[PDB]
C-alpha cells in the first residue's frame, strides 16, 4: 500500500522519565502513505528531527496500481 | 385503536379524497376475510378457558418455573399468570376480529416489557406460553384462522420480546 | 411472621408498637422453643402425614381417584401427595413464624382460580388438609396438636 | 487398555423438592382404590319425583 | 415486608425444603436478639421525640438551612422535618425489631431519592441528620442494642447517599 | 451471503456499493437457480452422501475409530456423524447463501477452541468433509460441482 | 444483522433441519425481487446527493427551520442536517439492498430517537424530510422500487417518531 | 373408555434435528473397522538410529 | 482491477480468496472480450462523444462559458474538452479494469479539492458525465450501454 | 480489589485503629492456609483445561443447550461458553488465592446478571456448570482446598443467580 | 533463570532489585545443591523414565502407534521419545534455572503451532508429559519430586 | 461557553434581527463592568492558594469527614479536594470574567452532581466548602467585585444541590 520505511530522533522536551525510551526516541518504523503526512506533522509537532525516510514499499511515480 | 375498515376509512380522509378502488378491494379483501374471522371468534368464546388451560399445560406447569424458585410459584402469581394469559387471548382475539394490531401496540405491548422487567416475569417463558396458545388455537379452529391466530399470539411474542 | 404482623399493624396506625404488642413479641421470642420442635415433629414425620391422610382421603372421595376424576393415575396421585406435602410445608411454615403471613402469600391467595383453572375441587382439598390435620394431632401432643391445628384451622377455613 | 465411552443421555438431571417424581413411588405404594364403573343408564329414570322434596 | 424468620423461611421456600437444623440454629439467633430488639424498641418509643429533638439540635440547628430562605425555614416546612425524622426513627425501630432491612428499602427508600430532588432537599444534610440520631440512640440504648440501631440507620443513609 | 458481505464492505469503506459489486449481486440472482438445485440435491441426498464420507474416513483413517480414540464408541462415530451432517447443513446454508457468511458464522468461528477442548482431531474432520466433497463430486452433476466442490475447499482451507 | 436470505437461514437453523419447500418459495421470491433492488441501487448511487437537495429544496428549503430560531438555521447544523440525510438515503439504499429493515435497527435506530431529544432535533421536521427523500426517489425510480424505498424510509419514519 | 393421565415426563420423546440418535443407526448400518490394539514394546526401540536420519 | 479488489479484501481478512470471489474472476475472464470490445468502440469513436457531450452540456448550462466564466473563450473550452477525454479515456480504463479503483486513484481522489481550487462547477462536470453516458448509450448497444452507464454511474456518484 | 491481608489493613484503616488480636489471628488464618492455597493454585494451572473439559462433559454436553435452539449451539456460543468457564475457574483461583471475593465482586459479577439477561444466556445451566467445576475442582485438589475453591464458585453461583 | 526473571520484574516497574526477591536470589545461590542433584538424577536415569512415560502414554492412548495414528511406524514412535526427551532436557534445564522461562522460550511458544502443522494430538502429548512426571516423581524422593512438579505443571499447563 | 456579550448575540440570532438599542446598552454596561471584572479576576488569580486554603481551614478541618474512613481522609483523596476546589474558584473566575452563567453547567455542573454521587462525596460538605471560598472571596475582593463571585459560587451550589 506504498508505505515508507522512516527513521527519526523525538526527545523529551518537558519530562525525565524514568522508564527505557530508546524504543520511542529513536526508532525505525513502517509508515503508509496516507498515515504519514500526518505522521511527520506530528513529529515535528512533538519536535523530533526526520533523520531519514525512503520508500521501503511501493514504486515512485506509479499513476495508477497503488492500492 | 382501530381495525382495518376504519384504518382504510382514515387513510383515504387524511389525503382528503373519497374511497377509491384501492380502498375498494381493501374493503373486498376484509369482507372476505369475514366469515372467517366471525367463526374464529365464536369458537374461541366457546372454549375460552380451554386453551389457557391446556396451553399452560402444554407449557408452563411440571417445569422449573412452576417448581420453587420459578416465578409460576405459589398460588398468587400462578392466577396472575392465567390472568395475563386471558388477556392475551382476549386481546389476540380483539385484534383477530379487527384485523389490525391496533389493539395489541395500544393496549398491551406498551409498558409491558418495563412492568415486566419490574416484576421479574420470564419473557422467553411468557413468549412458550403464547406459543402453546398458538398451537392450541391452532387445533382449535382451523388452519387459515389459526395462522391469522398466529400472527397476531407472534406480535405478542415480537413486541413482548 | 408475628413480628411483621405487628410491624404492619403498627405502621397501618402510624405510630411505634403498643406494649401489648410488644410483649407478644417477648413471649413468642421466649416460647418459640416449643414451636420449633412442633416443626421438627412434622419434619420427622413428614412422609408418613401426607401418605395416612392420602390413604384416609382417597378413602372418603373415591371420585377424585376414579376414572374422570380429577387425580386419577398414579402420576395425578403423586401430584395429589405433592400438593399435601406443600400444605404441609405451609403449616411448619406458619407454626415456625408464628403468624398466618406467609401461608397467605405462599399458598392461599388465588387458590380457588389456580384450582378452577386445574379442574380441582378445593372442597376435597379441604378435606385433604384436614384429614393431615387429624393424622398430625392423632401423632402429636395435645397442646401442640392444638397449636398445629390453629394453623391447619386457618388453612381449612381459607379453602373452604 | 479399557475405554470410556459415554451415552446419548447425558446426565440425569438432580430430582428436586417440587417435582412429583419422588411422590410417584409414595403413590404406588398406596395403591389407591378406584370407584367401579357405575351401571346407571339413566333413560329409566324420570324428573319430576326422584327430584326430592322437602 | 420480611423480618430474619421470613428471610428464612423464603430462604427455604426458594429450594423448596422444608427447615434443616440451620434455619434453627439462624431462628435460636434471632430469638437470643430477640430480648434486647424488644427493650431497645421499647425506649426508642418511650423517648422517640427527644432523640430527633437532640438530633435536630445537634445538627440542624444554627445553620445556612435554618437561616431564611432556606429549607429547614418556613414553620411548615420545619414540621414536615421533624416528621420525617420521626419517619426516620420509627421505620428504623421497625427495622431492629425485623432483623431485616427490607421495611427500609419498601417502605422508605422507594423514591425517597427523587422525592428529595423534586422537593430541593439537601440530601447529605438529611444524611447528616440520620447520623446524629445514630449517635443519640448509641447513647441512649447501649453498644449493642446502638449498634443494630446504626446498621439500619446508615442502611438509610447509605441508601439516601 | 455475498449481498451481506459486500454491504458490510462498503458500510465499512463508507460509500455505495461499487457498480462492480452491484454487477456481481446481480451475476448471483441471475445464476442462482442452479444453486437451488444444488441445496435440493444435496437435501434429498444428505443420508448416502454422509454414509459414504463416514465410511471411507474410518477406512482411511483407522485411529479415529480405534480403541483410546476420541471416536472409538458406537456413540462417538454417531456424534462424529452429528458433526458431519452438521457441516453437510452449512454447506447447504453456503450454497443458499452465495457465500462464505453462514459457515464462518455457524460453524467456524471458535471451531479450533471447540475441538481442542473435546480432544478432536480438526485435520480429521477437514479430511472428512473433503471426502464429503469428493463423493459429492461423483454423485452429482459436473457444472454445479463446481462451485459445490468449491465451497467444500473453502471448509477444508479454512478448518485445515 | 440479517437480510432475507440470511433470515430464512436462522429460521432453519433453529431448529438445525435443512430447507424445505416453505423455505424454496420466499427464497425465489427474494431471487425474483432482485435485479430491481440492484438496478435501483445503481440509479440512486448515481444521483445519490440529488435526491438529497431535491427533497431539502421542495421540504425543508425556505421554513421556518432554515430561518432563525429553528434548529436548522446556521451552517453547522444544516451540515448536520445533509449528513444526517446522506445516512439515512445510504441506508435506507442498504435495507432495499438486503430485503430486510435489520440494519435499519441494527445501525440507524438504536438510540437515534434519544440522542435527538438530547440534542433538541425536530422529530417531525426529520420524518416531513425523509418523506421529501421518499416522494423524489419513487418519482426517480419508478413504481416497484419506489415503493421498496418507500416502506423502507416508512420504517425510519416509525421508528424515529 | 380411559381418562389420558398426564404424562409430564418427556418419554417417547421424538427424536429433533441435532441428537445422536438420528445416526446410531447409521453408525451400526457403517460398522467401523476398530483397529487391533498394536503390540509395540516401547521399551526396546533405540532412539539413535530408528529416529529419521535423512 | 476486480482481482485487485478481491485480493485486498483477502489479504485483509488474511487467507486465500473464497469462492464466492474465484467465482468474480471467473466471470471476469469470461467476460474480459466483451468488455474489451465495449473499451474499443468508445476508444474508436471518443470523438463524437466528447464533442457532442460538451456542445450539448454548453447548450444545457450556458452561464459555465458565459464571459467572465471558468470555461469562457476557445483557449477554456479547448482546456474543458481536454478534461472530457481524460475522464472518458480514464472510464475506458474502469472498463478493461474491471473495477473503479483506477478511476480513483487517477481522477476520482481530490478531485472536490482540485476543481474547487480551479474554480470549477464540479455539478456542471457531474451533467458533462451524465451526457457522457448520454450519448454512449445513444451509440453504444443496450446490454453494452448497461455496464458503461454503470462506470459512468460510479463517476457521476463519486464527482456530484 | 483487595486480598484478605489488605481487606484487614483497610477496616483496620476505616476503623482508625491498629492490629488488634482479631486481625492478627486472622493474618495467622491466612498465613496458615497460604501453603495449602498454593498447592491448589499449582495443580488448578496444570489442569486448568481438563476441569472445563471435564465438567462440560458431565453438564451439557448431548443436551437441549447443545441442541439447535439452545443457546451453547454453534461454534462461536460453544467456545464463548468454554471461554466463560475459563474465566470462572481462573477467577475462582484468583479469589482462592486472595481469601477474599472482592476480585468477583468488581471483575466478575459487575454487570453479568443483566449481560446474560441481554444475551439469552441460560443462568440455571451456568450455575450447574460452574457445580460441575466445583465437583471436578473438590476430586482433584483435595476435600479442604476444594471446600476453599467450592464456597468461592457457590459465591460465584449466588452472586449469578 | 531465577535471577534473570527477577531482574526483568525489577526492569519493567524500574526497580534496584529489592530485598524480597534478593533474599530468595540468596536462598536460590545457597539451596542450588538439591536442585543440581535433581538434575544429575534426572540424567542418569533419563532413558528409563521417558520409556515407561512412553509405556504408560500408549497404554492410555494407543490410537498415535495405531496405523492410522500419527506414531505410527517404529521410526515415528522414535520421533515421539525423541521430543519426550526434549522435554525431559527442557525439565533439567528449567530446574538449574530456578524458574519456567527456559522451557518457555525453547519449547512452549508456538508449540501449538509447531503440532498443528505436524498433526499430532498435542492433549496426547501433555498426556505424556503427565506421565513423565509420574514416573519422575516416583523414581525421586519426595519434596525433590514436588519440586520438579512446579516445573512439570508449568510444561503441561502450557502444552494444554 | 457563552458570556454576556455573546449572549447578547445569541439572543439577537434567535429573534434573526440585528443589535437593537438595548442590545447596545446591555454591552456598554458590561464594558462598565469589565474594569471591575478584570481586577477582581487579577486578585482571585494572585490569591487563589490562600483563598482554599482559608477555606478548607475554615470548614473541613476536624469534621468526620478528616476523621479517617471519612473521604478527606487519606491525603490522595484530601489532595485531590484541594484540586476541586481549585477548578470552582477557576471556573467562578471564568464566569465573573464572563458575565454568565453557562460554563457552570457547560464545564463543571456537566454530571458532576452524577459524579459525587457515585464517589461518596459529601454534598452538603462540598456547598459549605463553596460557601467558605465564596465568604473568603468576597472579604478578599470586596463587597461590589464579591457579589459577582457570590453569584457563581452560588450558581455552582444550587447547580450541585
Ligand atoms: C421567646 C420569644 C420564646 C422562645 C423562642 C425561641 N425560639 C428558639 C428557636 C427557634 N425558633 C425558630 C423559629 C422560626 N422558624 C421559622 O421558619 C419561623 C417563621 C418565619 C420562625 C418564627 C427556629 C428555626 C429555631 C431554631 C434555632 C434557629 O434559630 O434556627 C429558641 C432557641 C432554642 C434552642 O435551645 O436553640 C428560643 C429560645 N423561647 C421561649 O421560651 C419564649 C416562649
Ligand atoms: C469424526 C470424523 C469426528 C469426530 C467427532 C466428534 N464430535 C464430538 C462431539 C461434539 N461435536 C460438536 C460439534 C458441533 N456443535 C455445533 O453446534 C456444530 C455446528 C456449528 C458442530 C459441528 C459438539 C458440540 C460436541 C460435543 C457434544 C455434542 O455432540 O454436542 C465427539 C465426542 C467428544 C466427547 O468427548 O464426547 C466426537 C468424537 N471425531 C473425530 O475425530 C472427527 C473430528
Ligand atoms: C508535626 C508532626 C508537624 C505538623 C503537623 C500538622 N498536621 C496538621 C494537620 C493535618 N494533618 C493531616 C494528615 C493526614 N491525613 C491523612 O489522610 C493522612 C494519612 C493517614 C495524614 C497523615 C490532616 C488531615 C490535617 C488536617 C487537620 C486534622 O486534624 O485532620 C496540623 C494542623 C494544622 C492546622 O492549622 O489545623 C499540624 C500542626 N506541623 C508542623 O509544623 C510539623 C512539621
Ligand atoms: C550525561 C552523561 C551527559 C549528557 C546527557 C544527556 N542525556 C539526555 C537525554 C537522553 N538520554 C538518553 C539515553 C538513554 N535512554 C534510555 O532509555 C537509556 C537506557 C535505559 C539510555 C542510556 C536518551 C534516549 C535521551 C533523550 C530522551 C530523554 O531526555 O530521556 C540529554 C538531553 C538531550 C536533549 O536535547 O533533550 C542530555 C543532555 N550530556 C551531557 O553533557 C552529560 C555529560
Ligand atoms: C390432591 C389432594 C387434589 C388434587 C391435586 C392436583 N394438583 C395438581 C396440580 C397442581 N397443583 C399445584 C399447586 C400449587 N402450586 C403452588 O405454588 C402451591 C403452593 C405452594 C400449590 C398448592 C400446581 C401448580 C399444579 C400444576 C402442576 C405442577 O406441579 O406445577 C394436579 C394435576 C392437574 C393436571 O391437569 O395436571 C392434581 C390432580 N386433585 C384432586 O382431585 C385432589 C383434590
Ligand atoms: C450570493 C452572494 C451567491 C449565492 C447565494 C445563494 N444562496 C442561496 C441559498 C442559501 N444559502 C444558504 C446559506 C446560509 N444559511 C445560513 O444559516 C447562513 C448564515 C449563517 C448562510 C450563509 C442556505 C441555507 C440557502 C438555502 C435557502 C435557505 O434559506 O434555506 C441561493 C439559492 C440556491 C437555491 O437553489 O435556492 C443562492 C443563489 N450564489 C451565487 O451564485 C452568488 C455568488
Ligand atoms: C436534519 C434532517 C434535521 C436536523 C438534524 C440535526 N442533526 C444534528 C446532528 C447529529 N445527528 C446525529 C445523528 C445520527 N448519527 C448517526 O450515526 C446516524 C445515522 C445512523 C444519525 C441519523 C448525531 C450523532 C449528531 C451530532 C453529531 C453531528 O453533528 O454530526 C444536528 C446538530 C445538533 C447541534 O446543533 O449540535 C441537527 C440540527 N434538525 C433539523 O431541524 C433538520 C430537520
Ligand atoms: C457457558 C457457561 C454458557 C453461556 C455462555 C455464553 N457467553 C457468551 C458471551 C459472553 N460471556 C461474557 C462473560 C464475561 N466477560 C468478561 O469479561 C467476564 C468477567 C471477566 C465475564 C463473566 C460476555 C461479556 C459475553 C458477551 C461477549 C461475547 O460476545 O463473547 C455467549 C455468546 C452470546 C452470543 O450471542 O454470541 C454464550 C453463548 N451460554 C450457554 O448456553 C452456556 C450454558
Amino acid at each position: 500500500m506504498r508505505m515508507f520505511r522512516i527513521t527519526a530522533c523525538v526527545p523529551s522536551q518537558t519530562r525525565i522519565r524514568t522508564q527505557r525510551e530508546l524504543q520511542n526516541t529513536y526508532f525505525t518504523k513502517l509508515v503508509p502513505y496516507d498515515n504519514w503526512f500526518r505522521e511527520q506533522q506530528r513529529i515535528m509537532k512533538m519536535g523530533g528531527k526526520i533523520v531519514k525516510v525512503e520508500l521501503a514499499t511501493g514504486r515512485p511515480g506509479t499513476n495508477a496500481g497503488l492500492a | 385503536m382501530q381495525d382495518a375498515i376504519t384504518a382504510v376509512i382514515n387513510s383515504a380522509d387524511v389525503q382528503g379524497k373519497y374511497l377509491d378502488g384501492a380502498a375498494m378491494d381493501k374493503l373486498k379483501s376484509y369482507f372476505a376475510s369475514g366469515e372467517l374471522r366471525v367463526r374464529a371468534a365464536s369458537v374461541i368464546s366457546a372454549n375460552a378457558a380451554t386453551i389457557v388451560k391446556e396451553a399452560v399445560a402444554k407449557s408452563l406447569l411440571y417445569s422449573d418455573v412452576t417448581r420453587p424458585g420459578g416465578n409460576m410459584y405459589t398460588t398468587r402469581r400462578y392466577a396472575a399468570c392465567i390472568r395475563d394469559l386471558d388477556y392475551y387471548l382476549r386481546y389476540a382475539t380483539y385484534a383477530m376480529l379487527a384485523g389490525d394490531a391496533s389493539i395489541l401496540d395500544e393496549r398491551v405491548l406498551n409498558g409491558l416489557k418495563e412492568t415486566y422487567n419490574s416484576l421479574g416475569v420470564p419473557i422467553s417463558s411468557t413468549v412458550q406460553a403464547i406459543q402453546a396458545i398458538k398451537e392450541v388455537t391452532a387445533s382449535l379452529v382451523g388452519a387459515d384462522a389459526g395462522k391469522e391466530m398466529g400472527v397476531y399470539l407472534d406480535y405478542i411474542c415480537s413486541g413482548l420480546s | 411472621s408475628i413480628v411483621t404482623k405487628s410491624i404492619v399493624n403498627a405502621d397501618a396506625e402510624a405510630r411505634y408498637l403498643s406494649p401489648g404488642e410488644l410483649d407478644r413479641i417477648k413471649a413468642f421470642v421466649t416460647g418459640g422453643a416449643a414451636r420449633l420442635r412442633i416443626a421438627e415433629t412434622l419434619t420427622g414425620s413428614r412422609e408418613t402425614i401426607v401418605k395416612q391422610a392420602g390413604d384416609r382421603l382417597f378413602q372418603k372421595r373415591p371420585d377424585i381417584v376414579s376414572p374422570g376424576g380429577n387425580a386419577y393415575g398414579e402420576e395425578m396421585t403423586a401430584t395429589c401427595l405433592r400438593d399435601m406435602d406443600y400444605y404441609l410445608r405451609l403449616v411448619t411454615y406458619g407454626v415456625v413464624s408464628g403468624d398466618v403471613t406467609p401461608i397467605e402469600e405462599i399458598g392461599l391467595v388465588g387458590v380457588r382460580e389456580m384450582y378452577r383453572s386445574l379442574g380441582t375441587p378445593i372442597e376435597a382439598v379441604a378435606q385433604s388438609v384436614r384429614e393431615m390435620k387429624e393424622v398430625a394431632s392423632g401423632l402429636m401432643s395435645s397442646d401442640d396438636a392444638a397449636e398445629a391445628s390453629a394453623y391447619f384451622d386457618f388453612v381449612i377455613g381459607k379453602m373452604s | 487398555w479399557q475405554n470410556e465411552v459415554r451415552r446419548f443421555i447425558p446426565q440425569e438431571k438432580k430430582l428436586t423438592a417440587g417435582n412429583p417424581m419422588n411422590f410417584l413411588g409414595m403413590a404406588r405404594s398406596i395403591n389407591p382404590a378406584a370407584n367401579t364403573i357405575p351401571k346407571v343408564s339413566a333413560q329409566n329414570i324420570n324428573i319430576e319425583a326422584s327430584v326430592p322434596r322437602r
